[PDB]
């Protein structure tokens, strides 16, 4: 590019379409699932839906 | 006046003037290369 | 850059002398002669011939700095003797040992290509 | 108070190297002899550099690098020529230089070797020493050339290495150290050396307080640009030089203070 | 000065043979460029020889 | 001991616990440019 | 690149090694008899050529700019 | 996206890369029977990371497909070689085991930064800051991976008899103290390209840039310096020594007020950079992507190694040049054989890069044996005692140890310096 | 049949033919030609 | 913005106003040197014909400064402004007539700066006070700054790329102001913790303590070549310790030649035994191990780190106290000196054969290892049948981990001690951990016998993959190999499994040395 070697380097995600469930100990919410769900071959980014269980 | 520059691909030689394209003869080819300057050199051998 | 140039070993320039002598002042009869451009291939062989006087009662070498060509022997000897005496027959005694190992290096050559 | 009388044995002498025992002196005299076979031994080497022409992959100063280190035949003119900065002439003569010319085309689809056979003196017996092969200096593709016209001058080892005649100075003294400069933590691990005279029952030699260093043994191999034994006559002589102007120096000095 | 600019080759002195360009001039000491190593040197200018 | 003893005599010699950051020590009458000098320093001199 | 004139360590002339250390090589020797057959007795010596490579020839492969 | 690496394939307690396949996959280029074939015959496959929690992975057959007492008995992979989980730069470490494991995160930075033929056309490439080296060499000590990185083709740094000796004091904390006359036969001496782009811009005739030969009487503005070393075209001819703000490219760019008298066009001209210098390597003339014209320029410096140049080995083991030293002035052996590079010894007790010193004796069995030595990690058929005794056939002491003689005095150094070839690379 | 203690030169050829069959740089040339050979053509329908 | 343009820590007030950029500074690389005093520094010829100090033209100073002005600029001494009596400069650089050189008093003559000029000298990050000292320029040929090796110590700079930055006092009021506060004499004994900062470096160190042993003796040649390097001595040969059969000096002797004054000073070695002092021979010491300096003599005993290092009470520092400071830059620099010179006639090295214990050794640390690995086993067991019993205050697995730890730790510190028993007094990982120069007894327990327990964040490698560490290992495997215990050496070489799990507790490493310092910056930032 304009005679300048130029390199992609790989850049690190968290996996799409894959439910997670992890732990905000700070927050209100016990235990927080998440899944960053993202068709492929969609134009659209990602959109990424939460389910939390409230911490009382 | 005119400068000699060897013209890249073709390794042939042609003269050029100020305020002129760049190009070879032969093909075209745009780079040239300046030829090796008359003046001497001297290197100690260290 | 800062790279000295190949002959500031061992050449001199004007307004530089060779060999200079100071006259301790801490001891008696002792001086300090500062050679320059010179290294250990000279006062390691000045030193080993002059501690083999019986009357040098001390006598060694070095350099400031490995990177300033310059050297100082320092000799003491025995009172009736002076130390320059005792430098320039260290001086003799190599150069004759050095041109008998010389010719003695001859005969061998000659002993040995001759069969 | 005076100096001790040093005797030589050769054990063997060939065209590379020369190997010998020099008895009956100090351990820094055996040392300098030593660095002046490394360093005070003048050979003639090149040293100016003209590159006329150049076209090779190689570029200029590599090249004149090459050039340096070539050992040159110096075997009689050394003796003869001065240091070129010491010659009264206008810059360059014959006195105080050898010329070289080199001029090679590759005009053939064959990697053409420019190598030292291509260095061309005007003085017959300053020529590079290559039996052997030749000293390659730069390969050509065809199409490259070089042209360099190359001085070379009068020089010794402290100057640069491409004045140094020796390929290797072995220096040894009690090679069973009888004299313990050397303390083995386990002296049966150690081998012997080529001049150790025990049984191989025994590690090393028992211990005299009252020794002292001598029987040096030396092993001096040549490059090629002297003979091994001109290289050890011209370093006695170039120490007895050194010496000597070192006590006209001292005597000018002493009629100064005096 | 008219000597700036020449190329000198130095003919005189522990530098002697080497080519140079000289950068300044004085009425004493010229700096020679030194064609061979990377450096500049000061020489009194009856060393200097010009070349061509 | 010296330096224990001046770091925790300058803390409490003002009465309260005299925080080091922009909160204790740009509390106390030291000067504008002093107190610009450290982490905030346009809002001490709109202030002043 | 192209071989060193000298040993760095000794200053043993090795450069003039380096075709007949080639021809040794393909002429069935293993590389420690082709040292030592080329004469080279300290290793200092024998890693200028056991651990050189030859990249001259690399570099005669692309055609000469100038010409 | 996900990120898989091959494995081998173990049915009941057994390898399935058979003989057969090493005998169809040693003749290669012939049979032409590929990786992508033996993928294709079942026995290895790509396992990701998601699998690998679901996999009883083999470390090497030898071990672990043979009854003892017994382990687990159920593997379903077997890993292929240990030395395949290191990357490209912890590959060119000989026995990265041995070392400490921050010493090979910083070999692994100091390898991308050694000098080195970086590629095989760096004559044709206008590359800014190129250095390449005069002598590059293989190490005597190198991995088999190394052939796979073609680290043996496009090498970086040489190697170099160190010694390990406490000295005049000169490699004291990380510092080495090298030989002059090995720098003085070409060791280590670099060679640094830089090149200067530059092209003009036509304009709405307000400023327009041209190539010329400024002149005193006729370019404003411009800066004392040599313009004679230009051509006619306001360039260098190639072979010409250039120094610190020396003209490289003459350039004038018009003024617009010439009219609006007797001073006309400016100079914008650039410079060689300051506090630098050497010869003109090689001057490209050309149009640019705008069509119009556009000069590179390549300026060569040859680097002879001097003091303050920073060295490496390849454990982490930086410093940087305490001093040179003559022949006659470094130690020597029995045999004629100085130091080309003379290390700390404190640099290692606290580091605990042992691998230095197996790398350095390995070195000396590899250069007395006429062989390039090997110095895969994971590999139990060379420990150091096999090295020892492999040492001791060739005359030497059983653990590379030498007795050196002192430079300066000649007289034997006490303690027994341990000596022998490593692989170092100038940064 | 098997290998039994010739495996230590025998996974070194498996090695090779690895790195001669795909290269040290297959990500990068195997993600750009899965890309301009569909993922082009993908995003030009999917619009 | 404007407040944009003040308020960052690029901005006006720090970035302008606090910390600006100065002229008359250089900074280069520094190369170690141990042939200049400790405050010298050895600055280029193209650093000093570059930075030029304004020296006024008085009657004593005419002749030379004239001379200077004569040879004009790049001839190296001279000078490059010459500054009238209204403040107008006139250049040197380029040639003027020879008519306005002439000096009268009261001229400015901003010469090139020669020989004993003073410097300041410093190294980001300048913690404290001794990171940023007084030296004085000493001309050197090559392209760095030498500067000697015991100012190492309060610069925290190890010449492996390290470039330091020199300022010069443009005053000659702020010359004399460096030269009676911020010299480096004048810096030797720090008041954060009343004991140096200088110390004894690590070369000259392990020197000096083979050298100040029993069993050293010294040729009257080589007594000759060392005494020529005291700078203090007074030229008097001392009587040998050996006058018959042959005359021989004992090394303490020479360093009683280099001990300043009359100071009295009683240190123990760091192989001292501590029941040395009880019994007998507390004055006649078996090892040669209790240091008494005596009459500014030193009587006996071993000098390590704990008697010429930084510690306090050493003897530099009663070397500051009781004698001067221009004393103890000369006591600096002939220790550094004459203990080089004599380590070019010992030598010192280290190698593979140091790192290599005898069968019998290897024995002991492999019976060592597979007895706490069988007991580690069998603990296991114990725990899988509800055998082990909770100690109180934690759970079951707390328990079981601290039996697991409790085991390895022993079993590394067991073999750390057989493995340190023989070292047969000539290895010299031994002849630099005694003397407290490089290293430690962990290290050569680490080369020569086990690596140990790898850690991540204080305990064990964690389980990343589901219930177990490396896939190589069968789920809920919590015995040594599998948790992260490296067995090996660094002389025998780590297996992939141990290779991995060192490799994480090196990165624990790495990022602790990386993520401090920001914070400690900010720290210090606050705090001043
Ligand atoms: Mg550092
Ligand atoms: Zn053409
Ligand atoms: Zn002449
Ligand atoms: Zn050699």
């Amino acid at each position: 590019i304009n005679g300048s070697e130029k390199v992609l380097i790989a850049q690190e995600k968290m996996a799409t379409n894959t439910v997670y469930v992890f732990a905000k100990k700070d927050s209100k919410y016990a235990y927080t699932g998440e899944c960053r769900s993202c068709l492929e071959n969609s134009s659209r980014p990602t959109s990424t839906i939460w389910v939390s269980m409230l911490a009382r | 006046q005119p400068m000699i520059y060897i013209c890249g691909e073709c390794h042939t030689e042609n003269e050029i003037k100020s305020r002129d394209p760049i190009r070879c003869r032969e093909c075209g080819y745009r780079i040239m290369y300046k030829k090796r300057t008359k003046r001497l050199v001297v290197f100690d051998a260290r | 850059m800062n790279a000295p140039p190949a002959f500031e070993s061992f050449l001199l320039f004007e307004g530089e002398k060779k060999i200079t002598i100071n006259k301790d002042t801490k001891v008696p009869n002792a001086c300090l002669f500062t050679i320059n451009k010179e290294d250990h291939t000279l006062g390691n062989i000045i030193k080993s011939q002059l501690l083999k006087d019986p009357q040098v009662l001390f006598a060694g070498y070095k350099v400031p700095h490995p990177l300033e060509h310059k050297i100082i022997i320092r000799v003491q000897t025995t009172p009736d003797y002076s130390p320059q005496e005792a430098f320039t027959n260290a001086i003799t005694d190599l150069i004759s040992e050095l041109s008998l190992l010389e010719e003695r290096f001859r005969v061998a050559i000659k002993d040995k290509q001759e069969g | 108070p005076y100096a001790n009388q040093p005797t030589v044995r050769i054990t063997e002498l060939t065209d590379e190297n020369v190997k010998f025992i020099i008895e009956n002196t100090d351990l820094a005299v055996a040392n300098s002899i030593r660095r002046v076979f490394i360093a005070e031994v003048p050979i003639i080497a090149i040293d100016w550099v003209q590159i006329d022409a150049n076209s090779s992959v190689l570029h200029d100063e590599f090249i004149a690098h090459r050039l340096g280190l070539i050992p040159l035949t110096s075997d009689d003119i050394v003796d003869k020529l001065q240091y070129s900065r010491d010659c009264t002439c206008e810059e360059f003569c014959p006195e105080c230089s050898v010329e070289f010319t080199l001029d090679v085309r590759c005009n053939e689809d064959q990697t053409r070797h420019v190598t030292s056979r291509d260095l061309i003196s005007n003085s017959p017996r300053v020529i590079p020493v290559t039996e052997q092969d030749d000293i390659l200096i730069v390969k050509l593709r065809k199409g490259q050339e070089l042209r360099l016209r190359a001085y070379a001058k009068k020089g010794f080892g402290k100057e640069h290495a491409k004045w140094n005649p020796t390929a290797g100075v072995a220096f040894e003294y009690d090679p069973d150290n009888a004299l313990r400069h050397t303390v083995y933590p386990k002296p049966e691990e150690w081998p012997k050396s080529e001049y150790s005279e025990l049984d191989e029952d025994e590690s090393q030699a028992p211990y005299d307080p009252n020794g002292k260093p001598e029987r040096f043994y030396y092993n001096v191999e040549s490059c090629g640009s002297l003979r091994p034994e001109t290289i050890v006559l011209s370093a006695l002589s170039g120490l007895k030089k050194k010496l000597s102007d070192l006590q006209t120096q001292l005597s000018h000095e002493i009629q100064s203070d005096v | 000065n008219e000597l700036i600019g020449q190329t000198v080759r130095i003919s005189q002195g522990p530098y002697k043979g080497y080519i140079g360009v000289v950068k300044d001039a004085t009425e004493s000491t010229a700096r020679v460029e030194l064609h061979s190593t990377c450096q500049t040197i000061s020489v009194d200018r009856q060393r200097l020889t010009t070349v061509g | 001991y010296r330096h224990l003893a001046l770091l925790c005599d300058t803390m409490t010699c003002r009465g309260h616990l005299m925080a080091i950051t922009r909160h204790g020590v740009n509390r106390q009458d030291t000067g504008p440019l002093m107190k610009c000098s450290f982490e905030e320093t346009v809002d001490v001199l709109m202030e002043a | 690149m192209i071989i060193p004139v000298r040993c760095f360590t000794c200053g043993k002339i090795v450069g003039n090694k380096w075709e007949a250390y080639l021809g040794l090589l393909q002429a069935e020797y293993t590389e420690g008899d082709a040292l030592d057959a080329l004469g080279l007795k300290r290793y200092c010596c024998r890693r200028m050529l056991l651990a050189h490579v030859d990249l001259i020839e690399k570099l005669l492969n692309y055609a000469p700019l100038e010409k | 996206g996900r990120i898989c690496r091959p494995l081998l394939i173990v049915e009941k307690q057994k390898l399935l890369l058979k003989k057969r396949h090493i005998d169809q996959l040693k003749e290669r280029e012939y049979n032409n029977y590929s990786w992508q074939d033996l993928v294709a015959s079942g026995v290895v496959e790509y396992i990701d990371t998601l699998e690998e929690e679901t996999v009883m992975l083999a470390m090497t057959p030898d071990d672990l497909q043979e009854k003892e007492v017994a382990y687990c008995s159920t593997y379903t992979h077997c890993e292929i070689h240990p030395s395949m989980i290191l990357g490209v730069c912890a590959s060119i470490i000989p026995f990265p085991d041995h070392n400490q494991s921050p010493r090979n995160t910083y070999q692994s930075a100091m390898g991308k930064q050694a000098m080195g033929v970086y590629i095989t056309n760096f004559h044709v490439r206008m590359d800014t800051l190129a250095h390449v080296l005069y002598y590059p060499q293989k190490p005597l000590v190198t991995t088999r991976s190394m052939e796979y990185l073609r680290f043996r083709e496009l090498p970086a740094g040489i190697n170099s008899i160190v010694a390990i000796a406490s000295y005049t004091g000169y490699n004291q904390e990380d510092s080495v103290i090298m030989n002059r006359s090995a720098v003085d036969r070409g060791f280590f001496r670099s060679v640094f390209y830089r090149s200067y782009k530059e092209q003009e811009s036509k304009k709405g005739f307000d400023q327009e840039e041209v190539f010329e030969k400024p002149t005193r009487e006729t370019c404003q503005g411009m800066r004392h310096a040599i313009y004679d070393k230009l051509d006619d075209d306001g360039l260098i001819a190639p072979g010409v020594r250039v120094s610190g703000d020396d003209v490289i490219i003459g350039k004038t760019v018009t003024l617009p007020e010439n009219e609006d008298r007797r001073y006309t066009k400016r100079d914008c001209s650039t410079f060689l950079r300051t506090s630098e210098t050497g010869i003109v390597d090689q001057v490209m003339v050309t149009l640019n992507q705008e069509g119009y014209k556009f000069c590179k320029i390549r300026v060569r410096s040859v680097r002879i190694p001097q003091i303050g140049d920073k060295f490496a080995s390849r454990h982490g083991q930086k410093g940087t040049c305490g001093i040179q030293y003559r022949q006659e002035d470094m130690p020597f052996t029995c045999e004629g054989i100085t130091p080309d590079i003379i290390i700390n010894p404190h640099a290692i007790p606290s580091r605990m890069t042992i691998g230095h010193l197996i790398e350095c004796l390995q070195g000396k069995v590899s250069a007395n044996k006429g062989e390039i030595g090997d110095a895969t990690p994971f590999n139990d058929a060379v420990n150091v005692q096999k090295i020892s005794n492999l040492l001791s056939d060739y005359g030497y002491h059983l653990r590379g140890n030498e007795v050196l003689y002192n430079g300066f005095t000649g007289r034997k150094i006490t303690s027994q310096i341990f000596i022998g070839p490593t692989y170092y690379q100038r940064l | 049949e098997i290998t039994p203690d010739l495996w230590q030169e025998a996974c070194w050829i498996v090695i090779s033919s690895y790195f001669d069959e795909k290269g040290l740089v297959r990500q990068q040339l195997d993600s750009f030609d899965e890309f301009i050979q569909m993922s082009v053509q993908r995003i030009v329908e999917d619009a | 913005s404007l407040k944009q343009r003040l308020k960052g820590k690029e901005g006006r007030v720090r970035g302008n106003l606090m910390g600006k950029r100065v002229d008359f500074s250089a900074r280069t690389v520094i190369t170690p040197d141990p042939n200049l005093s400790i405050d010298q520094v050895g600055v280029p010829r193209s650093i000093a014909a570059n930075m030029t100090f304004a020296e006024i033209v008085t009657p004593f100073n005419i002749d030379r400064l004239q001379e200077l002005v004569r040879r004009g600029n790049s001839q190296y001494p001279g000078a490059k402004y010459i500054i009238r009596d209204n403040g107008d400069r006139i250049d040197l650089r380029f040639h003027p007539k020879p008519s306005d050189l002439h000096l009268q008093t009261g001229y400015k003559v901003e010469r090139h700066m020669c020989d004993g000029d003073i410097v300041i000298f410093n190294r980001q990050p300048t913690l404290h006070k001794m990171s940023m000292m007084g030296h004085r320029v000493r001309i050197l040929p090559w392209s760095t700054f030498r500067l000697n090796l015991s100012v190492t110590t309060p610069y925290n700079a190890d010449f492996d790329g390290d470039e330091m930055n020199l300022h010069l006092p443009q005053s000659l009021e702020t010359r004399a102001e460096i030269q009676e506060l911020a010299m480096v004499p004048r810096m030797i004994v720090t008041p954060q913790s009343n004991r140096p900062v200088m110390g004894i470096v690590q070369d000259t160190l392990t020197a000096v303590r083979k050298f100040t042993k029993r069993d050293v003796f010294l040729e009257r040649g080589e007594v000759m070549n060392l005494l020529m390097f005291l700078s203090t001595w007074d030229g008097k040969v001392p009587q040998p310790a050996i006058l018959k059969p042959r005359p021989l000096w004992t090394g303490k002797q020479i360093f009683s030649l280099i001990i300043p004054g009359h100071i009295n000073c009683i240190r123990t070695h760091s192989t001292h035994p501590d029941d040395e002092d009880s019994g007998p021979y507390k004055h006649i010491s078996p090892g040669d191990t209790k240091v008494v300096v005596e009459n500014g003599e030193l009587i006996m005993g071993i000098l390590c780190k704990k008697s010429l290092g930084t510690s306090a009470g050493s003897l530099v520092h009663i070397s500051y106290l009781e004698m001067g400071h221009d004393i103890t830059r000369l006591f600096y620099s002939n220790i550094q000196t004459v203990i080089n010179n004599w380590l070019l006639i010992e030598g010192h090295t280290i190698g593979i054969g140091d790192s290599i214990a005898d069968s019998k050794t290897y024995q002991d640390i492999q019976n060592t290892i597979k007895k706490a690995k069988q007991d580690v086993i069998e603990v296991i067991e114990k725990a899988h049948n509800n055998e082990l019993e909770p100690t109180p205050g934690n759970t079951l697995r707390q328990t079981f981990e601290n039996q697991v730890n409790r085991i390895l730790n022993d079993a590394r510190d067991k073999t750390g001690s057989s493995a340190q028993k023989s070292l047969s007094e000539y290895n010299n990982f031994k002849s630099m951990v005694v003397s407290g120069a490089k290293g430690s007894k962990i290290n050569i327990s680490q080369v020569i016998a086990v690596v140990g327990q790898q850690n991540v964040e204080g305990k064990r490698i964690p389980f990343g993959f589901k219930h177990r560490t490396l896939p190589h290992f069968i789920k809920d495997d919590y015995g040594p190999e599998s948790r992260g215990f490296v067995e090996n050496s660094y002389l025998a070489g780590l297996t992939p499994t141990e290779f991995f799990f060192h490799a994480m507790g090196g990165r624990e490493g790495l990022i602790d040395t990386a993520v401090k310092t920001a914070e400690t910056g900010y720290i210090q930032r606050r705090l001043i």
